[PDB]
């Protein structure tokens, strides 16, 4: 009876999880692609530093 | 050192101290050698480890670990406990370890296929390559008894049985009967076709047919395990 | 999402003939080294058959050897495996189990207690 | 934690004496130990420092040829010989733990102290004693001789203070870090060669003499002392 | 004194022999030392055998212009005095680092866990360094026996007469000869006693230790039997040995030059590793 | 009853699909078509940490870019000053096999775990000037994968068995347990927030938890195998895959889908390890080739390639002000790499 209680929780899980409110993924795209842009001059990966304020040269 | 504060100086002076405690770590280390013992739950090896012990805790306890010396050489043997049935993650810890010892329980034959198919997936894997295992073929007297006994026949679950012939050149035990010698054979043959079938230059399969009573079982594993360190040693020293 | 589908099992007079069926999707096909198990009543799961990413090479367990054939086609994402002069012996629930990972020779627990690349199984009685 | 001296008393003035360190309670093999004299009725001055491995040792420059400092990691005990003692080798001296990494807390722990009797960056302090009382902000400042920040961005400034009959509490290391169990109405601040310790709301407890070190090089100057009363 | 053609053609072998050898053991220090998993213990003496041949290559035309002209030695005492010693120095650790590959080896396989307990890389820096102290100590009397010669108009780096005829030539012949008996038997008895061990498949191990064996005989025998002949070559009785003292010694040259160009190939070419960290390269 | 329950699952999961579809208006690759290269990623190792005799299986960044914890197999966690290349701590463990490292963001405590079923806390500052364990955490079942501290006082680990546990470390005693996968869950990441966490297991999907509350929100399901690397991006809104197949994937919680896919025809190896930029505009993925590739997040293009290590690379990390990446491996060696 292991099975059955398993399925009924299963059951319950995917019930609860169908009901959510999805934006579309241009909008998230277009957010991902702002964080981005906004954060570009602080990448020290991105953007390498000089040499006098690289902690590791 | 130039440009160094003294503070800096003294935790130079700290780090330096740290790694000569690893060196020593490092000595000890190598001096050891770790083995990895696997089976099922009829295989046997509880005893094994059990007739280890001769040679000198919480419930979830994933790792069971037993020390022994044979000539004044430290093996370390671990064994899995409190774990799941999927072994394809936590399998590749064991990557390094001197030797994997195999441990078969060979009076059954319903479970024969099941132990050659573990046989066959921990010699093909990726990241067990380079490991040599040393297999132990246990339970020789259940064997002895089922093969002379008559009711259970061996090629009901390997059909081949009855066209194998034991190879005229063998060793025999004395007062031993020819069934159980072919029986033997056979099922070691089974094992070891599957080890040459691939990988044989990397890695050897070193077969055993050991017993509850027998307690020669930490000279057979020292006698592995050197002649594998006699292979890395060929093969490091550019001699090959 | 990976799935395994199993079509062919029923009733089976003894000597008759079977053949299963194992659509699958979620992966590539193509990359991926195939099984079939069983699982017995009052027994544990136990390989049958097996095949490679290109069919090459192909292993039978003993008991079933000489009358099982293992094929796959690449093509239309599918598994087969014909059953030929079953016997009472061959009651059981047949699954389609995946290798764990591609371009790999080696399947790890396919027949484990709870395995994730593997199907719901279909009823073979004979 | 604890460090208990043995040794000390009256000695001639060509004598020779061995003053003991018994350290319990922390690890005693992975600290630094010096050993600091402070005369009757004036401040500190360093003497000895041995490296938590005895590898490094250091001496100033007055007693350089005269003391030798050793330790005994498996006894746990701090040693200072000392031979051709002198008028000036009257003092009450002290054990003190250093253990140096990134980020750790030299000259935390003080012994407490045995007394003695025998028959360069320069600190300033200017200010000598001050009168206070409780509820009140005052503000101790001092100066060095040589500017005591590094190329790696840390001043190397510590502050002491010893109230009155006890020994000499770490409160702030390399000029601003505030040390473990002292209160936060402490604070520490400073250009690379003028600092300042201040206290927001004074309490009867922190009356005492405020001493300031540099640990920019060896060997380790202290200054004069500010004394706050009341 | 030998036909100009010859010394051509000498000449000219010399030089891709120098080619060789030093293309090889430049790549086997920089195979060394660029990886780290390939710094293993014995890869420690063959880094000392590649520097040690590597000098003795940057030698070479120095002995090539000495045979090969008999141009004044208008470079000095001091020089004369310094390229054979170092050259002597080389030759004597390369055959001290032979020497020590073959007993590693020797331990390394008879005794394979005792062998890997007790060897550590700690005494085998220690071991290099007395190998190449006894080098420069045993190489070291050769700033009294070679010195420049005259009859400025005809100069060349000669054995010192007084060396000659108070009898350091004799002593340092033999002191020198040493250096190929004892090399010899270690090498002999403990390959022979490792392919017996061997031998109880492992066909090509065992046959290429005879190779390694009979290239060290076949190369350093004429060198010590061409010393000895030419130590002989200075009684005023020798008139018929002074031939054969010179095609030996020459010969002997070939030859010396052929070992430092064979040693990394012998020792380097089955590791598996090695080919692999160079394919790597790329 | 079960053919009925099967049924409606299989119902719920064709319309979650649906509606997943349904929002599916256009693709990442399509929007940042028009967005420059970022050109190509040359990287050089500054530092390379040795000191390990076994392969190192983790390691972690302090809040401060400056100290490091890492794990072997030999039973030893070191605390490195990247700067200096100084060893400031080094512990010996109980249990050799260790598979997990976690840096307190305090800076005071330090955790690790393995194939013993424990997650051990060891107090770094202490007065008596040594390294002592503070706690052992002993209620899982299966061998220890991953673990982030939340506090002095939290921490969140997963294992081998398919639970997820919340733990409190005064009392030693699991508060929350996560209990939907059905693998070895192999992979962790803290949200910025700390109020959600994802988790990776051994089949193919995802799944997104509430410390809080103690219960999956979503699902993301999109790999073919074993899932053994997990990343968040710095926004909080999305997060980064590795799994045994050779792609990598971006998947999205607002909008509950995939984003895009990282993978070539030339790589057929497993990702080991995967990192985002401060920026987020680069990922970075270990593989089993012993080699890690720079990814360029918003169009899927390789920017650069890190192959100093000899071995298959385990971890990866980038510190927290975006200076340096640290790279670990099975060789026992850790490199430090910077741009130019
Ligand atoms: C024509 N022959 C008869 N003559 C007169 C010679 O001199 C030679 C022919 C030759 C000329 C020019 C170029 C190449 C070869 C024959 C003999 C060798 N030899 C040397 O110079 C010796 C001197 C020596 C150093 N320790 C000893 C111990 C005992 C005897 C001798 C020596 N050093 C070397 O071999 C190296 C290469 C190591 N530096 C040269």
């Amino acid at each position: 009876t292991a099975s059955i209680a398993q399925a009924r929780k299963l059951v319950e899980q995917l019930k609860m999880e169908a009901n959510i409110d999805r934006i579309k993924v241009s909008k998230a795209a277009a957010d991902l692609m702002a964080y981005c842009e906004a954060h570009a001059k602080e990448d020290p990966l991105l953007t390498p530093v000089p040499a006098s304020e690289n902690p590791f040269r | 050192g130039c440009t160094l504060s003294a503070e800096d100086k003294a935790a130079v002076e700290r780090s330096k101290m740290i790694e000569k405690q690893l060196q020593k770590d490092k000595q000890v280390y190598r001096r050891t050698l770790r083995l990895l013992l696997l089976g099922a739950d009829n295989s046997g090896k509880s005893t094994i480890v059990k007739q280890m012990r001769i040679y000198h805790r919480v419930k979830t306890s994933g790792i069971f670990e037993t020390k022994f010396q044979v000539d004044k050489v430290n093996f370390h043997m671990f064994d899995v406990g409190a774990q799941r049935d999927e072994r394809r993650k936590w399998i590749q810890c064991f990557n390094d370890v001197t030797a994997i010892i195999f441990v078969v329980d060979s009076s059954d034959y319903n479970r024969l296929q099941e132990a050659l198919n573990d046989f066959k997936s921990i010699w093909n894997n990726r990241w067990l390559r380079t490991i040599s295992v040393i297999l132990f073929l246990n339970k020789q007297d259940l064997l002895a008894e089922k093969v002379l006994a008559g009711k259970s026949k061996i090629e009901d679950y390997f059909p081949e049985f009855a066209r194998y012939t034991t190879p005229e050149d063998a060793t025999p035990e004395p007062g031993e009967d020819p069934r159980v010698t072919r029986a033997k054979y056979f099922i070691r043959k089974e094992f070891v076709d599957i080890s040459t079938a691939s990988g044989d230059g990397r890695h050897i399969c070193y077969p055993h047919f050991t017993c509850s009573v027998d307690t020669e079982n930490a000279r057979r594993i020292f006698n592995d395990c050197k002649d594998i360190i006699l292979q890395m040693n060929l093969r490091e020293y550019n001699l090959v | 999402q990976v799935q395994l589908q199993e079509s062919g099992g029923g009733l089976v007079q003894p000597g008759g003939s079977l053949r299963l069926s194992c659509a699958a999707s979620g992966f590539t096909f193509s990359n991926y080294k195939m099984n079939w198990v069983r699982q017995a009543p009052g027994k544990g799961l136990e390989w049958v058959s097996d095949i490679s990413q290109s069919g090459a090479s192909i292993s039978y367990t003993g008991s079933v050897k000489g009358r099982f054939t293992i094929s796959r086609d690449n093509a239309k994402n599918t598994l087969y495996l014909q059953m030929n002069s079953l016997k009472p012996e061959d009651t059981a629930v047949y699954y389609c189990a995946r290798c764990p990972a591609p371009f790999t020779r080696d399947c790890f627990d396919v027949t484990s207690t709870t395995y994730a690349y593997r199907g719901q199984g279909t009823q073979v009685t004979v | 934690v604890q460090l208990v001296e043995s040794g000390g008393g009256l000695v001639q003035p060509g004598g020779s004496r061995k003053l003991s360190c018994s350290a319990s309670g922390f690890a005693f093999s992975s600290f630094g130990m010096h050993w600091v004299r402070q005369a009757p009725e004036k401040g500190l001055e360093w003497v000895a420092y041995i490296s938590s491995g005895s590898g490094t040792i250091y001496y100033a420059d007055t007693v350089k040829g005269r003391f030798t400092i050793s330790r005994d990691d498996p006894k746990n005990t701090l040693f200072l010989q000392m031979t051709s003692l002198r008028s000036e080798d009257t003092a009450m001296y002290y054990c003190v733990r250093s253990i140096y990494y990134y980020g750790s807390s030299p000259f935390d722990f003080w012994g407490q102290g045995t007394t003695l009797t025998v028959s360069d960056i320069v600190m300033t302090q200017a200010t000598s004693s001050v009168p206070v009382t409780p509820g009140e902000s005052v503000s101790i400042s001092c100066r060095s001789s040589k500017s005591l920040l590094h190329s790696n961005g840390n001043t190397y400034l510590y502050w002491f203070l010893q109230r009155p009959g006890q020994s000499p509490q770490l409160l702030i290391y390399r000029m601003s870090n505030l040390a473990s169990g002292v209160p936060d109405r402490f604070s520490g601040s400073g250009s690379g060669t003028a600092f300042t310790l201040t206290i927001s709301r004074l309490e009867a407890e922190d009356v005492g003499v405020y001493y300031c070190m540099q640990h920019l090089e060896y060997p380790l100057t202290f200054g004069a002392g500010t004394k706050l009363e009341l | 004194l030998f036909p100009a053609p010859l010394l051509a053609g000498v000449t000219a072998t010399c030089v891709a022999l120098f080619v060789v050898g030093i293309a090889g053991n430049l790549l086997t220090m920089l195979v060394v030392s660029r990886f780290r998993e390939l710094r293993t213990t014995t890869n420690l003496y063959l880094s000392s055998m590649a520097f040690s041949d590597l000098l003795i290559f940057l030698c070479m035309p120095l002995d090539l212009v000495r045979l090969w002209q008999y141009r004044p030695w208008n470079f000095g005492d001091l020089l004369c005095k310094l390229f054979q010693f170092v050259s002597e120095s080389c030759t004597y650790a390369t055959v001290l680092t032979i020497t020590a590959l073959s007993v590693e080896r020797y331990f390394a396989i008879c005794f394979p866990l005792r062998a890997k307990v007790v060897v550590t890389k700690g005494r085998v820096k220690l071991v290099i360094f007395v190998i190449w102290a006894v080098a420069f100590c045993s190489a070291g009397p050769i700033f009294v026996l070679v010195g420049v010669e005259h009859e400025w108009d005809t100069n060349e780096c000669r054995p010192t007469e007084f060396a000659v005829r108070s009898g350091l030539l004799t002593v340092m012949v033999w002191v020198s000869s040493i250096f190929f008996f004892l090399p010899v038997f270690c090498l002999t008895v403990l390959y022979s006693l490792i392919g017996r061990k061997l031998w109880r498949n492992h066909k090509q191990t065992v046959k290429m230790l005879a190779v390694v064996v009979f290239a060290f005989i076949l190369c350093w025998l004429p060198f010590h039997v061409g010393r000895y002949l030419f130590s002989k070559s200075f009684e005023p009785g020798s008139l018929e040995i002074a031939q054969i003292s010179q095609y030996c010694n020459l010969v002997s040259f070939v030859l010396f030059y052929l070992s430092a160009a064979i040693n990394p190939i012998l020792y380097n070419i089955m590791s598996k590793k090695y080919r692999v960290a160079v394919f790597r390269l790329l | 009853e079960l053919d009925q329950l099967r049924q409606e699952a299989e119902q719920l999961k064709n319309q979650i699909r649906d509606a997943r579809k349904a929002c599916a208006d256009a693709t990442l690759s399509q929007i940042t078509n028009n967005i420059d290269p970022v050109g190509r990623i040359q990287m050089r190792t500054r530092r390379t940490l040795r000191g390990h005799l076994a392969k190192i299986y983790a390691m972690h960044w302090g809040t401060d870019s400056r100290l490091l914890v890492s794990a072997s197999q030999d039973g030893k966690l070191i605390i490195w000053d990247s700067y200096t290349t100084n060893k400031v701590h080094a512990i010996p463990l109980r249990s050799s096999w260790v598979m997990t490292c976690a840096y307190a963001p305090s800076g005071n405590y330090v955790a690790c775990g393995g194939l013993d079923n424990i997650c051990s806390i060891y107090n770094l500052k202490t007065r008596e000037g040594n390294v002592r364990v503070s706690r052992e955490l002993a209620g899982h079942t299966g061998y220890l994968s991953c673990c982030r501290f939340l506090d002095d006082n939290q921490i969140v680990t997963s294992s081998g068995d398919t639970t997820c546990a919340l733990w409190d470390i005064e009392t030693g005693q699991q508060t929350t347990t996560f209990t939907g996968h059905t693998g070895d869950v192999m992979s962790l990441s803290l949200a910025p927030d700390t109020r959600l966490f994802v988790s990776g297991a051994c089949d193919a999907s995802a799944k997104l938890w509430d410390v809080r509350e103690g219960m999956c929100r979503q699902t993301f399901t999109g790999h073919e195998s074993d899932i053994n690397a997990i990343c968040f991006f710095p926004n909080g809104n999305a997060f980064a895959t590795g799994s045994d197949d050779a792609t990598c994937r971006l998947f999205d919680l607002r909008a509950d889908q995939e984003l895009m896919t990282y993978s070539h025809d030339n790589i057929i190896c497993g990702i080991t390890s995967v990192s985002f930029s401060k920026s987020g505009r680069l990922l970075l993925a270990g593989y089993d080739d012993f080699n890690c590739n720079v990814w360029d997040a918003l169009k899927a293009d390789r920017a650069g390639v890190l192959a100093g290590h000899d071995n298959r690379v385990s971890c990866l990390g980038v510190t927290d002000d975006g200076m340096a990446v640290a790279t670990g491996s099975w060789d026992s060696f850790l490199k430090i790499w910077n741009g130019s």
